[PDB]
C-alpha cells in the first residue's frame, strides 16, 4: 500500500520559530507542448482515391 | 492545539471516529450520494 511521503510532525509551539541560515539556488525544469503537426487529410483521395 | 485563540476544530482530522476525517468532510461525504 503507498506510502504518500515521510512522516514530518513539526515542532510547533507558541513562541518558537524557524528561520534558514543558508540558500540553495535550485533550477528545475517544466516541459510543455505546444504545438502538434499539422496533418492534412483529404476525404475523397481518403475514401475514394 | 494552543493556535492563541483559534478553532481549526471542524478542518482538522477527527481521531474519535472511523476513516479519520473532519466534520467538514464528514457532511462533505454525506451530503453527496453517489
Amino acid at each position: 500500500t503507498m506510502s504518500l511521503g515521510a512522516e514530518n510532525s513539526v515542532a510547533y509551539s507558541n513562541n518558537s520559530i524557524a528561520i534558514p541560515t543558508n540558500f540553495t539556488i535550485s533550477v528545475t525544469t517544466e516541459i510543455l507542448p505546444v504545438s502538434m503537426t499539422k496533418t492534412s487529410v483529404d476525404c475523397t483521395m481518403y475514401i475514394c482515391g | 492545539k494552543d493556535f492563541g485563540g483559534f478553532n481549526f476544530s471542524q478542518i482538522l482530522p477527527d481521531p474519535s471516529k472511523p476513516s479519520k476525517r473532519s466534520p467538514i468532510e464528514d457532511l462533505l461525504f454525506n451530503k453527496v450520494t453517489l
